[PDB]
């Protein structure tokens, strides 16, 4: 089964720095590859699609990328309201699986 | 006479499943005389032969099943596009599967072949290892309806587990794609394109084993064969839908690559002005210098910078006035 | 799909899904413009319920949903209109060709879009799919922006003779617009291959042959779009199917005519094209052939009289030469000679 | 009402009332004046000439009953050739090229043309235009032109058109031949763009000759309720001089086809040549120099100095080697 | 179509000339088939051919070698045919075409062969005449496409056997029309190897064989755009000889025929691409060799002036013996080598 590894757990970064999360699966999926930010307490929204297309509503600031089976979302210019937890998602095979997330906190 | 065309001749095993609607047996043995009486039993079965190169077994099957000889000659040459094969008892179809390398790509390719004879399915292996365990296992674990039809589902149940290889081939292929563009784009290096280029030939190999695939599979189901049973006409028509979305990436991959090669063998101008001023330019400097130092050379009794005084510095300060004059006037004509 | 109009299986999707394929699910929209002889209507909603009913309107309509990533959408209004799936499977597929099919109850059309962008040396299409049954016709986008608005001008304006026509003329404006702005999009086609003549034939740079090969790619892409487009036209204008009343068929004679004159025009495209890129060729080699000059001149000027040095220059011994009398300025005399000679001959060549 | 035409300098309004019995001629710039000429059973040619003043051009077309959208499109000025039939009047638009000497500019100017019953009105642009014969010839009362209705006015305008079309394209030969003595004479890269020049006005004349064809065989196929006979012959006459201009385009496109192919090759054969020579010149006298510094050793002790007067020897050697390496250029079909 | 013969100069008026350059071999083969029985018949009689024109049951007449006028002649004058079209059947030099008569279709369609080892294309005008009951059909040499047909009417299979001429004027049409395919797969396998051959090696074979692929190609395209009209024709009205039961067939075809003519242009852009990288490489490996030869020229002709310095027989040598002058050259010699060869790298030459 695929599994995606999620780094770094936790990084602490103020506003208006470039901010990088990486997520690596340890099988090949094409580019169904999805991120999403999560408040505490509350259910997921979606901010990138097929590894590189944003959602509609989302802000532009938020991009993904990919080079073979290594992804990665970075923020351009963090915001008050972009310390939360981002999840990383294969949907290559009909067993969906998730990484582990990576708590972005204001330092 | 048959002669045979695999590289290897390392190993030969035989083995051979009866799956029946009650019961089930699996039986692995190295005589070949074994597998003689499982044609004669009413349940399909299922022969595994790996490895060709053993001439008298494969021989010794084609005259006890009733096989013409041309399937033979078929059988043992490998270098052969897939086809399909109608004959009044029996239908013959050879594939091709395929093994990827990573992190040193190469593409790898090894036949293989499928007789389907009444209640029993026989096919020729070349070597150990393919892509056919998820039948078995699901033979063993009883998964799906397979055991509940007959040959044309094993049938079936081979060519789409071949199928599914192709696919996962074409994610490698798919990865390989993207880091090959990720980095012909960041850093155009002759490594890369020494990568482009096998990949290019890689695609090309995979669009003349898969496009022949696809007439195979309209070929099995379209045509109604007698043997292949009217329930299994959906599956074939499936697997046919799924060699079209295989044919459909393939093009597109191709076109991603010729476009790469393109866009990479475009630029090819400065050198032809920025080597080529430097040849002239040096040329057209040392050359005059040269000249005037092997004129001195002369071999007579009386010249005149014999009697001139400072001679070598004159002759000094003219080569370099003439030095100076030339690279002058070649700011005059720039570059 | 000829072979008995099926609806395919993909692997990765369960057997009955129709999914989307473009790129494009921003915007949603569904836009009404109802029709008669004197009165006219038209709104803007995202109910689809609020278009069903006018399947059965007798007054020619013109449904337009823009936003098909909206499955849903698209799946209702097949349902409800008869649609069989196959159609909204390729109704739902950006990654086809211009096709035309003819059913016992409606007249299905694929067609494209182009927007060629300036500054981007690209054109990017968005297909455009009609449906043409009874008395209604139905139209799809991908995204916001059309090329339709002339006819939702005359619709409004009681211009030409589309009020008292049905909606097979609808059909024929629709398409009469698409292939109309496909000449608009030749032209600008003609003023980028005006900037690159002009680049090419002032200065040499290295993106110029970037741009030309990217401007024959555009050229390639556009011809394999438009001749499907020329296959529909000469199928609507000739197999005359139930639907379109004899009466405006040769109405479609005029966009047969048109594609035929765009499909010329991207050839001829194509060939000046090339031919730009056989001037800057050119244009290189006779940049190396200037160079090439002065180098051949300087060499055939100073070999010789470095080899005559060469041979003068040797030390043997019992011959009555080489050590002489005076023959120092013979020698001079003989290579200026022969560089007067060298001189006369470049006069001959034409050059220096 | 939006307006984007390319000259707004000048502004000038033309009436020109023709008849048998009495001729007429209008100036200034009145626009009420134009109004009543409607009214006139007697034939009316209105010229108007400068639409950047959108008023006159509004209150002639409503005065006249014309749609908005028409006036809209006369407004336009990037609008390919059409025509359109309406219950009480017909909207032509068309190309007038000029072209002027010492540049080679191929320049357009639209032109509209509407009559209704019996009153014409043009819509220039620019001042200046072609008709110039036709109104002289109205001066003049030569042809049945004044005994017939607007019809016959609006073939003669279509005529006197495809005159001017004519007219350009012998300038265009004459221009053809110049480049020609030039390219066969003297090439250089003024040349090249004179020529390409050409090549893309002869595109652009055979892209503006097929929306003409289109228009005038609309014209004379759908016999119009408004144009009643009398005009047949002569639009197909107009169609069949246009079939003709469309082959001397496609001659002239030849011819400039090959001259550029001509530059070409000269640019071709000039560094084929120049890299003979040097190649020759190097070939024949870098290895003599090669063994002349070999032969110019000082050694003390040099047995190669004294060889039965290896001098002569040498130089015969020199002789041949040259010799030969000349023969070898003949041999393989060099000179 | 019209009754006045065309008039050529310098032949007896009246005249009939094969136009082809194939004369070797002649040879007629009957296939009279019907619902329930079929008959096969080879001879070079003419004779023995003819009595088949008023046959009820569907005849196909199979005319190999048109050098022979007079079997033209004669079986156009027996069959009713038109002076004018059997002028059109001996000319070779045609390209596909379609005319409808009152009591026959005339058809002229083209086939081809390629040549491996020697990349060739060759053709051959073959021409159906469907009067009656009968299929005439004119061929210029032995060899020809439409034995599949051949194997279906001997075996019973299909539904041909049940069917009247026209059909079988389908089923010669689009046999042809799947070689047109056949002839494709080749042409794109040969299109392969040249492409990996000039991206490999440019040499003057690679040119010659990329130039004779595209003048094929301009040939196929020309050969394949009037067929497709010819098929548009048969399908579209076809009104007096041809059943409606038949045009869907007939609308098959003319679908194929444009994938093919599809084929064929994909194939001429994809030729010219390869013409643009034999250019290309060209000058990249011309672009290297001077590269190399203008690294030697400047390492080496500095060398020889220094050379030159050192070598004049003057009176004043500064250092006439000097030690160490020779290392000490040397040396320089060594210095100059080393800073050449590093600021050149500088550049990645």
């Amino acid at each position: 089964d695929i599994q995606m590894t999620q780094s770094p757990s936790s990084l602490s970064a103020s506003v208006g720095d470039r901010v990088t999360i990486t997520c690596r699966a340890s099988q090949s999926v094409s580019s169904a590859v999805a991120w999403y930010q999560q408040k505490p307490g509350k259910a997921p929204k979606l901010l990138i699609y097929s590894a590189s297309s944003l959602y509609s509503g989302v802000p532009s600031r938020f991009s993904g990328s990919r080079s073979g089976t290594d992804f990665t979302l970075t923020i351009s210019s963090l915001q008050p309201e972009d310390f939360a937890t981002y999840y990383c998602q294969q949907s290559s095979s009909s067993l969906i699986t998730f990484g582990q997330g990576t708590k972005v906190e204001i330092k | 006479t048959l002669v045979y065309t695999g590289k290897y001749r390392e190993d030969f095993e035989i083995e051979v499943m009866n799956y029946s609607i009650e019961e089930f047996r699996e039986f692995k043995t190295t005589d070949v005389e074994s597998v003689l009486p499982f044609r004669d039993s009413s349940t399909p079965t299922w022969i595994n032969i790996t490895g060709i190169h053993r001439t008298d077994v494969v021989q010794r099957v084609g005259e006890f099943f009733g096989i013409h000889p041309l399937v033979l000659e078929d059988i043992l040459n490998v270098h052969q596009r897939p086809k399909v094969e109608f004959f009044e008892n029996y239908v013959f179809i050879v594939l091709k599967m395929f093994t990827y390398d990573k992190n040193l790509h190469e593409l790898e390719s090894e036949q293989v072949s499928l007789i389907l004879t009444k209640n029993c399915v026989l096919m020729f292996q070349e070597k150990i290892g393919d892509v056919f365990d998820p039948v078995r296992e699901r033979i063993r674990y009883n998964r799906g309806i397979i055991r509940k039809k007959r040959a044309d589902y094993l049938l079936y149940s081979l060519i789409d587990a071949l199928v599914d290889d192709y696919f996962v081939l074409l994610e490698k292929i798919d990865d390989e794609i993207d880091v090959l563009e990720e980095e012909v784009l960041e850093r155009p290096e002759k490594e890369t394109v020494q990568r482009t280029h096998q990949l290019k030939r890689n695609l090309v190999e995979l669009r003349k084993t898969i496009w022949p695939l696809r007439e195979v599979l309209s070929s099995l189901y379209r045509d109604v064969p007698p043997l292949i049973e009217k329930e299994t006409v959906p599956y074939f028509r499936d697997v046919y839908d799924h060699t079209i979305q295989i044919a459909d990436t393939v093009e597109t991959f191709r076109d991603i690559v010729s476009g790469l090669l393109d866009v990479y063998l475009s630029s090819v101008s400065n050198k032809t002005n920025e080597v080529m001023k430097v040849l002239t330019i040096i040329a057209t400097i040392f050359m005059p210098l040269t000249f005037i130092a092997g004129i001195y050379g002369m071999n007579f009794e009386y010249m005149p910078e014999l009697r001139w005084k400072w001679g070598y510095p004159v002759v000094l300060a003219v080569m370099g006035v003439i030095a100076v004059i030339m690279v002058v006037y070649f700011k005059k004509k720039k570059w």
